[PDB]
RNA sequence: UGGAGGUAAAGCUACUGAAUGUAUGAUGGCGCCACCUAGGCGUACUGAAUACAAUUAAACUCUGAAUGCCAUUUAUUUUA
RNA sequence: CGGUCGCCUCCUAAAAGGUAACGGAGGCGUACAAAGGUACCUUCAGUACGGUUGGAAAUCGUAUGUAGAGUGUAAUGGUGUAAGGGUGCUUGACUGUGAGACAUACAGGUCGAACAGGUGAGAAAUCAGGUCAUAGUGAUCCGGUGGUCCAGUAUGGAAUGG
RNA sequence: UUUGGUGCCCAUGUCGCUGUGGAAACACCUGGUUCCAUUUCGAACCCAGCAGUUAAGCACAGUGGAGCCGAAUGUAGCUGUUUCAGUGAGAAUAGGAAAGCACCAAGC
């Protein structure tokens, strides 16, 4: 991407004189996205999981890996080796391409994209967007599951410390309030 | 009627009393103390006499401590039966108490009266009682 | 006492000789397995004989 | 009067299995015979000492059996045959 | 979780615990260690816990992690172990999966009077 | 990984007002489909 | 002289249960309000967790003997 | 009269082994074509934080945590790079045996180096004669089934046996 | 002697905090077109190269905070004979402790 090759000159540059780091790799990285579409109603409606795999594999170009539970719980009639959600975690320039994506398409087309953050660090430099509905994403057809959900697109960073996480989401303009 | 909430087995070998002294040897919460003589069991019923005892010798500020707990029961097999057919079934829980344990210590109250509350407490148990102070 | 144990026999010679376990309530095909055989010495495909 | 009485409900046991040490540090011992039975690895298996289908530890060689306390604090105990090792 | 070195000592660990179990024979052990720049190898003997062969990139003198030059380093140390008279050898990795520059070492060592 | 029915291909993304040709990966029509808001076109992101 | 062990004892911040007091205190009971649902201020009191000090156990052990047992070395004795 | 009668695990059992009572607690008369064999890769439960449906607790990411997780099961012992989880290929859940030992009144039981034949995994070294280990089992007689280089009551068969 | 690799060991070897370092090497790193790979991700494994790098890791110095180890005296249990001679724990404590033993390759 010519604006990755922008994200190397211009993160690495005012990043480092930003806080005097000694090395210019000292400055955070971005590693990994996992995307996480998952869904109780494969234990009952199997068919809609498949669907599923399908819309978010339409979304990053890599197919999701179906997860399964770890536990068995009645109540929710949740019993060991089912796979019950799927699971996507893009690198390179995969990865890349579907950051920028979201904030340039699926972001701004949310319904009231009012923004959060500064309340969504871990405190170990992570970072998880919650988002309510699946339409609103462009790589997705009218025709879906009856059942319409969000999504847990979360982030990763090299540093630990988030304020140092939040720098880099600064540079690199994430849209959020303040943040 | 001290009584342990749950037991992982109703009916345990009996603990012997022979012996010198495992933990609660010395005052270190009061400082009068009711030492033991004579190594024996006493029983719940015997420790709600003696607290009992204290209470009503205690004033309205002194302050009491119980060491010793009822951890181990003993059964009885039921009158006019013959020997066999299983051990009996729980019915009274014990303390063990070895020569030289501390029972009862008072404290916050004038001597004379802590005196006389540990020797009403000493007379309702068997064992032979002797009063002893905390160490500076 | 439960009879879980099955026969296996050789497809050549037609000999029984070996004697094993299996679920008939569990699995539900025959056993098709190659072992050993003491006439042909060779190993050869043993199947289960009623 | 009997009064009856009442009756028991646990008195089965099981056979007990001779387990322990079998040889002793410095005894003599040929190759194939029994060092130690037991229930799970109590004494794990060191040079010229082999395992059975009942984690029993027998002899791979002629020698001398040998005791050695190893593991963390000391707590795990291995055992092994030193050889002869005559060597004229 | 961890770094690659860290991963491949604990894979070595267990080659090595693996070995020091069923190496009835006393053969000589041929640990080659690879790393991003080059590749080096040391037959240890874990009945005496010394070295009785070495080879390495640095000692031959080459811009190695290639391929090209695993096979002048197998070349060198099964030289050494045949006038070592050393030839009953057990080869291990250093915690890396058999395969290219580690298979290429392999087969020429195999190929020069080795026996593994 | 490869061999994949699903291609990401890089297509461009038109938009109203301002045309900002986006070109990103994705499995869909190889033309410039216009998107009605983008990331420009946004009161949050340009104007207070 | 070497070794195997987990008893006596002791210990329970080294586990599993039982269990005392003090201090901070989840929790409920109890109120008084507002609010019909999200709750709030004190609780005659119950008591999670943590810290300090003290306890109990055949089927508890972070520990831990002596005796006894096995084998070997030396000296002596008996042909069992 | 009631209860029990075989096998396995713990305590009583007094730190080798063994040790009884109508002493104190429990289980078994199996399960697995994978939960076996091999090669490779990999490592808890819980808790804290952050996140649509989703809630105290489904899944995700990071960190912490030295076993409270798993090891089909009743307990005991063992085992956290293991004996736990996943994948690929397979059927050694082989044939004939078996020096030497454990424990035993006998009958029976348990471990097993090593040899020959032909295989499976693996580059090879090596491993595989069922499973992390201990319960899951019943003598002899009688008759039935399959194979067979033995017998066939004068001889050839057959019957009937071995 | 120092760096790198490895075996033996299995905290007086740990966890953490503060600084320093790279010549060669160790490492991150640069790319996935080749061999090879993801229950999906060149993250990992595997390739072919050293542009950048001392944050890491790694290696040195300090740090007694957590964890670990723990003397002597005394005591409880034991063996005998005594109602005293040995044997001697656990707990607690002063305190130690920022690993150690060998082999190999390079400048030394
Ligand atoms: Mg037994
Ligand atoms: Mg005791
Ligand atoms: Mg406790
Ligand atoms: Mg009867
Ligand atoms: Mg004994
Ligand atoms: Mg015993
Ligand atoms: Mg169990
Ligand atoms: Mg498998
Ligand atoms: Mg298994
Ligand atoms: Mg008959
Ligand atoms: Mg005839
Ligand atoms: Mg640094
Ligand atoms: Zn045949
Ligand atoms: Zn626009």
């Amino acid at each position: 991407n010519n604006l990755k090759a922008h994200y190397q000159k211009t993160i690495a540059k005012e990043l480092q004189k930003s806080f005097a780091f000694s090395s210019i790799m000292q400055v955070p990285r971005l590693e990994k996205i996992v995307i996480n579409m998952g869904v109780g109603d494969a234990i009952r409606d199997s068919k809609f999981l498949e669907s599923a795999l399908n819309e978010l594999h339409l979304i990053s170009g890599q197919k999701p890996v179906a997860t399964k539970a770890k536990n068995a719980i009645s109540t929710y009639k949740l019993r060991a080796g089912q796979l019950i959600g799927c699971k996507v975690t893009l690198r390179g320039e995969r990865m890349w391409a579907f950051l920028e994506k979201l904030i340039y398409v699926a972001l701004p087309r949310v319904r009231d994209f009012r923004g959060l953050s500064l309340k969504s660090f871990d405190g170990r430099g992570n970072y998880t967007i919650g988002i309510k509905e699946q339409i609103i994403f462009p790589e997705i057809v009218y025709d879906d599951i009856k059942r319409i959900r969000g999504f847990d697109v979360t982030l990763v960073t090299s540093t630990n410390k988030d304020s140092e996480a939040l720098a880099l989401l600064r540079a690199l303009n994430l849209p959020l309030v303040k943040g | 009627m001290l009584q342990p909430k749950r037991t992982k087995y109703r009916k345990p070998h009996n603990v012997s009393y022979e012996g010198k002294a495992k933990g609660n040897s010395y005052v270190a919460f009061g400082e009068y103390g009711l030492v033991a003589t004579k190594g024996n069991w006493i029983d719940a019923r015997a420790i709600e006499s003696a607290r009992i005892a204290i209470s009503k010798c205690l004033g309205k500020t002194g302050k009491m401590w119980i060491r010793i707990f009822p951890h181990m029961s003993k059964t009885k097999k039921p009158l006019e039966v013959r020997m066999g057919s299983g051990k009996g079934n729980p019915e009274f829980w014990v303390a063990v108490v070895k020569q030289g344990t501390v029972m009862f210590e008072v404290a916050n109250i004038p001597e004379s009266q802590m005196i006389k509350a540990l020797t009403r407490a000493g007379h309702k148990l068997p064992v032979t009682w002797k009063i002893l102070k905390r160490e500076e | 006492a439960v009879k879980r144990s099955t026969r296996l026999g050789c497809n050549d010679c037609r000999e029984i000789n070996y004697l094993t376990f299996k679920n008939v309530k569990k699995n539900p095909e025959k056993l098709a397995l190659n072992k050993f055989c003491s006439r042909c010495r060779k190993v050869v495909v043993h199947k289960e004989v009623k | 009067s009997k009064k009856g009485v009442g009756s028991t409900k646990n008195g089965r046991d099981s056979h007990a299995k001779r387990l322990g040490a079998k040889k002793a540090d410095g005894q003599m011992i040929r190759t194939g015979q029994i060092i130690y039975r037991q229930r799970g690895t109590r004494v794990y298996p060191g040079v010229n000492v082999g395992l059975g289908s009942d984690d029993t530890l027998f002899a791979l060689s002629d020698g001398l059996v040998k005791y050695q306390k190893f593991g963390p604090k000391q707590g795990k105990t291995r055992v092994s045959v030193v050889k002869h090792k005559l060597d004229a | 979780m961890k770094t690659r070195t860290e991963q491949r000592r604990l894979r070595h660990k267990r080659i090595v615990k693996k070995i020091r179990a069923t190496n009835h024979d006393n053969r000589v052990v041929l640990m080659v260690i690879k790393s991003l720049n080059h590749i080096s190898v040391q037959a240890w003997d874990f009945s005496q816990n010394i070295v009785l062969a070495s080879s390495s990139s640095l000692a031959l003198k080459l811009k190695n992690g290639n391929k090209d030059n695993a096979k002048l380093v197998g070349q060198d140390i099964a030289d050494k172990l045949v006038k070592l008279k050393l030839t009953n050898v057990v080869f291990d990795t250093g915690g890396s999966k058999y395969h290219g520059r580690i298979a290429a070492l392999a087969e020429a060592a195999r190929e020069r009077g080795l026996n593994f | 990984k490869k061999d994949f029915h699903f291609p990401s291909q890089s297509v461009s993304f038109k938009c109203a007002s301002c045309s900002n040709s986006f070109t990103i990966e994705s499995t869909l029509k190889q033309k410039e489909i216009t998107i009605d808001i983008c990331g420009k076109c946004h009161p949050f992101y340009i104007g207070e």
